[PDB]
């Protein structure tokens, strides 16, 4: 992305915020506080349709193509953010006694 | 010192042995020897499944009607009405309520209360064992284990049958009993485990069986799975989740991919170690090399899959067997046909196989669920079958509903290509390998690597000559026997099977049930006609024998008659058609050479310038040699006598069979007896008709043998019996013999009484290994009591035959075999056995007839003895033959469904 | 001969390695580390089961009433009427309908539709993992596998379906999901199998687990069985065939045996290789050696047992293990005791074990079903639990109903002896070992050999002196937290307990959850009082701290306020107690000695000769040393910072924390600043006034001859000492003026531009290497690396305004949440709180401090750590207790509700 040259924590927090903002609109609420970066998407109410939509919302967010099953491979916001960050960036006898 | 070198050699040998042991315990290859399946659409054999896969088609059909389902209100287009399913098509077995209760020893009530899955598992297990070329009865008492994937489906849940004192309603639905019953009926003693992990249970069972085989707990494994739906609930459940395709077709990696279509099915395979399979000579179809299991873990819900777990499974499976990604030609994927499962599986396959892959040899991808549907727990191993078939015929079947690949999967990499059409897979320099994957709802994943079997070169020593061939068929019912005969006749009618192969396969690869039949034929047309006659219902030709027996072993008694069984050409060609007979005849000729000049073989062959069959001194040695040769031929086929009984001079032959005497001593004794017999050729006359009846008419003139209640042979005297021939005039003396001047067992016997002792006073009898119940004394003696005095007593004393037969029958013997070139005492033996209490199942069989004498007649007599219970090793009659492939048992099925 | 010798040595080493590998792959012993049970009669822990077994008693009771069974039409004395049973006694769980849905993240509908077996399995699995002294969250992502013996019992079939779009019922009644759900919730990544082979299934599972452990597929295994009745069907079916005992008892080998009594139960054990247990340090309870399996074969009946199969399996197990029949001391027989199983089993044991046995040591028999009854699937594991408990306590419990032994077998001949009365089994020179048998209805037999653990419980120190100890408790709900606090308080009330051991066990052998609380105490009474205060409700005590967190970790940022936090002494006892503090203080004395005479340690210890905390030239170096030492102490326990920000000269200390400046360079810089700043002391004062940046910026007009804007309305000085005096009363309405003790000088003023060259040439030896931690300067209001922190930058910092408001706001908006101030007194906490509140970032930032002007003890500093910890900051508490033996603690206090389904 255009925004680069930042410490690890800065990029991680920015990507987590982006993922939370993208998933909030899909969920319906307009706040990222209700979105937890550890809860699986299934517990939040995600189904098969909306899970696709999020990818599209991410596709326009960063301009990079993503797999259609992005949510299933990374079942939390933190894992998705991490994946996005990664993609963007004598002896003889005794020694011989074992034989018997 | 020089001792060091031997230490080095022994250390190297021990290190090599240890490494070999490590390899055997870690990655020992496993061999697949046989398989069986029952699939929707009338597919009951692997060949039919292969034909269906190659042609290209589906088994989709309508809902069953005989199961008792209420199809009226079951179907509703709206996916919102409770208790209704919007889909009405799926793969169903043609006949899931048929079973042969009597074959497996199951009462009709238990069969009615038994889940259909157990019945189908029993039938398929028997068919699988028969397909491998192994006698099912041979596996009894072995260490064969059973591993099945089976789950309850709710059979008989609306029935409350109170009268269940036996408790059939409990054990008839229990999943553990599904394998316990197989182990109990087949007699196996290996571990019996019934696993259940979602729809990947069969592959988990395969992994467990491979581990058990490698450890050494079991020598064979019966692996597989079963799934039969008895209630429509399953569909209804998924109809609430909208996870079922509307049309019912499971399009794997297709454009639609709207769901999956369920189907029933039972599948089984047989597993054994490759080294032991090669040692025992079992056929090998494919080799399982490695497998791996894991868990999905923390995923996007309990039911959703996960790509990283699949990648880890694939990598672990590849690493365990020591292979590398790039040596696998094709992968049989899960391919459930869902909207998002197929993209996940394809992406995982591309990541683990597509990367660093040759651009000229893409990995072929396909699934079997596109043809037969998702067969619940038995799906996994089912896919395995396809791969095995692809390794036998040599081509990969295509995948349906592929013309529009899913846009979610990026196929631009080129590592993985779908099977749009059939691709040849002929054997070459590159070893052919394949993989099978299975993933379940719970989350367990399985990946299995299979490889083509090694090469067999010729195994071709047919030499189909005009030798006689016996065909033995057996079954547990008359209708089953007729169906088996019809099947064998149909198999033989095709002009591509040899008689020797079919005979050997019937003799050594099939079981031996109660009802038995046998046909001895030399040409294909004769065998076909005999089998058709058997299947018709009425048997007329003498070449066809039929019988019913309830036991598996009999106490065999060999009995040897005296004279009267003479016919020119005794055996004849039989001498040139049997090495054992010729060898024994030559041994007898060598033994008798130092006393005479003529040879018995010349007389038997009607050689010119040889004595005829009219003088006693030449008739008796010929009879003795023929008798001992026939006894040796009988023993060469696996029939070992438990008691020997002789009549008159035939006792001597019995002695040689008993081992009490030696061949030279017995021959010398017979020769001396015949020579002394020739001198007393002036008086004689044998006559045949109750001892008292003879005694009351014997006083005026001054009894030889007693055969039964009305069978007495009297001594020989011309004048004495000249009046006796007409004195009765009441059907007293009618049957007469030739017996020119014999007078045996007569006061004339003791006239000489000394030269016989002088000539035969040189024998060296030895203890015998078999009972020698004689006829002069109703007792069993040993060799040490058989001296020249005993033979003189036998020549003098009475030779009563009925008492010995009755004593043997009462003792416990129940199989009397007549050994002579012509049956002469079979009728008397049968009458004596019937009159005596004994047992009411004794069988009396003869030998070469006076009009037969060919090896075909001997085989017919052997078949007559066999169809009554006597065990005979038939393979000896078919040396150097290659076993063929035969159809399985023709079960007679009846409907057993628990009607609500 | 050197080559020959080397080749022979290599070959023999390879031979030894190969033999070791063969032995490990064939007969590697397995270690049992922990167990969990749930049995009829309220027996929920293994200790209760052992007490019941040793005391001698049963658990028979009437039929349950809350399950919804029709008790009126179910019981009938006549054993002939349809749908009736002639028995009314059996073993039933006290509460099978209880479940904590919120703990496992399960919606109430799914919990209602879930089979009770799965719920009890989840609870027992969590208890089993916790009982091994292993953090349950640590097992996440590992290769732990699960093996269970479970079968369907008909739960929820009577009721009709409903709106089940999620398909809850199908996954709630399936047997495979019973083992799948444990792995899904705990995050395990090992094979999961749910075998089912009659009543021996569980034991069969154990066998498979061993084969998984020896190969290497799984590093750890969870092996168990479950059997909970949902409908009274089994009783009816077994009464139809007169297969049940009339009185409900299960007389093992008595002469009055007539049937078996059924009971519920869930049991689990944890298995791991002995070498792995030795390496990791897990406690070992017993050792499984060998096992075997076989089939009854073609017997005289489908359900009838066969003696030869049992003899074969026993001999095969003994051969595979590698022992002789004379080594086993006791056998846990199957002991169903219905019609004829006892004669067959006794004859098999007599013909196998009793043949040619010493008359002095007869084999001991016995069965566990005589006390709790048949447990169906969880049968073999219960016998295993009994055997392991007997081994651990050194006493063989007696089997019941053995007043008259069965006369169908020969007892007086010799060999086996029935276990009537307790028999001692104390450790000695003989290796104690026992065997467990299980024969199923389907026809599968299992025999397992267990032996005592090696002696390893003689290596401990139990050191304690009286140092402060922290106790941290956590739970997923307020009620659960209160119950946990009550449990810990009750445990600590017991006299024979160790505070350090309990603290270490809480810190290391327990998971961290949302709601957290912490109490720091150096005495047992103080800890008990704090825990009681926590469990009572709202606790206002200073020692007690509590909070609720939602994030696993944070992005802690260090703040250095600088001056203004002077206070007599800075952790005096801390200098004596904490070794790291004293070590760092001594380390920052070697470079400080050449430029002065007094010692920082002497000043901190109030020793005679200290200049006193009045002169700036001695205040600044002392403050710098205290700040850097406190930062280094914070570096321990794993609080590695991600950003460092200063406000004043303390920035130099910040420059040392990030690693940009070495200790010598920072010491030289601060000493030079202090010296050539005190040299011209007496200029003016600061006299900070809280008015506002705009107000002062429009007000300084009369005096043109701003230091800090840290607060939204907070300014320090602008002008001259006479101008400062004029401003002190010029407005007479702004108020909150002066409030500054720093009157000896006035930095960030035009007065600075007179010693420029002096500071330039006195600090010309700087080696500012790049820093490993992001440094955010408040002079340029931007984050820059440490490669340009030259003397010019330090002069600019001396002669420029410090923002401390734009920097904090930028850090808060960037993503940093936790803010920790490293100072001997909290002076800038309020400003940071206000700046965070005014920021638009996440409204969950945490701000803490350090020792106060009165609480300069290590206990207060640990209390500060605890306050920071309950808000979501990871801290390694085990450092605070160097050398201790972890104790045994009660498991999680689940909050249960009713989730049963009825027609």
């Amino acid at each position: 992305d255009r925004l680069a040259g930042l410490p690890r924590a800065e990029r991680t927090a920015e990507l987590v915020r982006l993922v939370r903002t993208s998933t909030a609109t899909v969920l319906g609420h307009d706040d990222p506080k209700a979105v937890r970066a550890t809860t699986p998407f299934k517990e939040l109410g995600f189904d098969s349709l909306a899970a696709v939509r999020l990818r599209n919302l991410l596709n326009a967010a960063t301009g990079l193509r993503l797999p259609s099953t992005l949510v299933f491979d990374h079942p939390n916001a933190s894992a998705v953010a991490g994946f996005l960050d990664a993609e963007l960036g004598e002896l003889l006898e005794a020694l011989g006694r074992e034989l018997d | 010192s020089e001792k060091v070198a031997e230490y080095l050699r022994r250390a190297t040998l021990d290190l090599r042995a240890a490494r070999q042991r490590i390899r055997e315990l870690e990655s020992d290859p496993i061999a697949i020897v046989s398989m069986a399946c029952r699939l929707p659409g009338g597919v009951n054999t692997p060949q039919r499944l292969w034909e269906l896969l190659r042609e290209g088609g589906e088994t989709l059909s309508g809902f069953p009607t005989d199961r008792g389902w209420d199809l009226a209100r079951l179907h509703h287009p709206d996916p919102d009405n409770p208790g209704t399913s919007y889909v009405d098509k799926g793969g169903f077995l043609d006949d899931a309520a048929g079973f042969d209760a009597e074959f497996f020893g199951v009462s009709p009530r238990e069969a009615a209360a038994m889940d259909p899955q157990q019945r189908l598992l029993l039938e398929t297990s028997w068919e699988l064992v028969e397909n491998a070329g192994i006698d099912p009865h041979s596996l009894r008492g072995t260490a064969t284990g059973v591993f099945l994937g089976v789950a309850k489906f709710g059979y008989g849940e609306d029935t409350a049958a109170a009268e269940d004192v036996e408790g059939y309603s409990v054990t008839g639905v229990a999943p553990a009993v599904a394998s316990g019953r197989i182990s109990y009926t087949m007699g196996l003693e290996g571990p019996s485990i019934s696993v259940d992990t979602a729809c990947s249970s069969s592959l988990v069972a395969l992994h467990l069986a491979v581990e058990s085989l490698r450890k050494g707990e079991s020598s064979m494994a019966v692996v597989g799975g079963a799934a039969v739906m008895a209630t429509p609930g399953v569909f209804v459940d998924f109809s609430r989740q909208r996870a079922l395709a509307a049309d019912g077709r499971s399009k794997a990696f297709g454009a639609g991919a709207d769901g999956f279509g369920f189907s029933e099915g039972v599948t089984l395979v047989l597993l054994e170690r490759l080294s032991e399979a090669r040692r025992n000579g079992h056929e090998v179809l494919a080799v399982v090399r490695g497998s791996a299991l894991n868990q999905d873990g923390a995923s996007n819900g309990l039911s959703a899959p996960s790509g990283p777990a699949q990648r880890r499974v694939i990598r672990q499976a590849l690493e365990s067997c020591g292979l590398e990604p790039g040596d696998v030609d094709a992968v049989e994927a899960h391919g459930t046909g869902t909207a998002l499962g197929d993209p996940i599986e394809a992406n995982a396959l591309l990541d683990t196989y597509g990367r660093d892959r040759d651009a000229d040899r893409p990995l072929w991808l396909g699934s079997v669920k596109s043809n037969i549907g998702h067969t619940q727990a038995a799906a996994g191993v089912t896919g395995l079958l396809k791969v095995v078939l692809a390794l036998r015929n040599g081509e990969l079947p295509a995948t349906l509903h592929v013309e529009e690949p899913t846009p979610h999967v990026d196929w631009s990499s080129g590592g993985v290509a779908l099977l749009a059409g059939n691709q040849p897979w002929r054997r070459g320099e590159r070893t052919r390998r394949a993989a099978v994957s299975a993933f379940g709802i719970s989350g367990t994943n399985a990946h299995v690597i299979v490889e083509e079997a090694p090469e067999r070169e010729h195994r071709e020593t047919t030499a189909h000559d005009g030798r006689p061939v016996p065909l033995v068929v057996s079954a547990r019912s008359t209708a089953a026997l007729r169906a088996q005969a019809a099947q064998i006749a149909e198999l033989l009618e095709r002009p591509d099977a040899d008689l020797a192969g079919v005979g050997l396969g019937l003799a050594t690869t099939r079981a031996r049930h109660e009802h038995r039949a046998a046909v001895v034929a030399s040409t294909r047309e004769e065998a076909v006609r005999g089998l058709r006659e058997i299947a018709a219902g009425a048997a007329t030709a003498d070449a066809v024998v039929e019988g019913v027996t309830e036991v598996d072993g009999r106490n065999v008694v060999f009995l040897f008659p005296g004279q009267g069984s003479q016919w020119a050409g005794m055996g004849a060609e039989l001498l040139s058609s049997s090495p054992v007979f010729a060898g024994k005849i030559r041994a007898c000729d060598e033994s008798m050479a130092p006393m005479q000049d003529w040879k018995v073989s010349d007389v038997l062959r009607q050689a010119p310038g040889a004595p005829g069959l009219d003088r006693v001194d030449v008739v008796q040695p010929v009879l003795f040699a023929v008798m001992v040769s026939l006894a040796e031929l009988w023993r060469s086929y696996g029939v070992e006598p438990a008691a020997v009984v002789g009549h008159s001079q035939g006792e001597i032959a019995a002695a040689h069979v008993a081992g009490a005497l030696t061949l030279e001593d017995a021959a010398k004794l017979v020769v001396g007896r015949s020579r002394l017999m020739r001198s007393l050729s002036g008086e004689g006359g044998m006559a045949a008709v109750g001892e008292a009846a003879v005694r009351e008419r014997l006083r005026p003139w001054q009894v030889a043998a007693v055969n039964g209640p009305r069978s007495v042979v009297v001594s020989g005297e011309p004048g004495a019996l000249r009046a006796f021939s007409e004195d009765c005039a009441a059907e007293g003396i009618r049957v007469r013999d030739i017996d020119v001047d014999y007078a045996s067992h007569s006061p004339q016997i003791e006239r000489v009484r000394e030269e016989l002792l002088e000539t035969t006073g040189d024998i060296a009898p030895r203890p015998a290994r078999v009972t020698f119940h004689s006829t002069v004394e109703s007792r069993s003696m040993d060799g040490t009591e058989l001296d020249a005095r005993y033979w003189y007593r036998n020549l003098r004393e009475t030779v009563r035959f009925a008492d010995a037969v009755t004593r043997l029958a009462e003792s416990g013997y129940d199989a009397f075999i007549e050994v002579s070139p012509h049956p002469v005492v079979v009728q008397a033996v049968e009458e004596a056995v019937e009159e005596a209490d004994g047992a009411e199942d004794a069988v009396v069989v003869g030998s070469l007839h006076r009009d037969g004498g060919d090896l075909s007649a001997f085989l017919r007599s052997m078949a007559t003895a066999h169809v009554s219970g006597v065990d005979i090793r038939w393979d000896v009659a078919l040396p150097g033959a290659a076993p063929f492939a035969l159809p399985t048992y023709p079960f007679q099925r009846k409907r057993y469904w628990l009607q609500p």
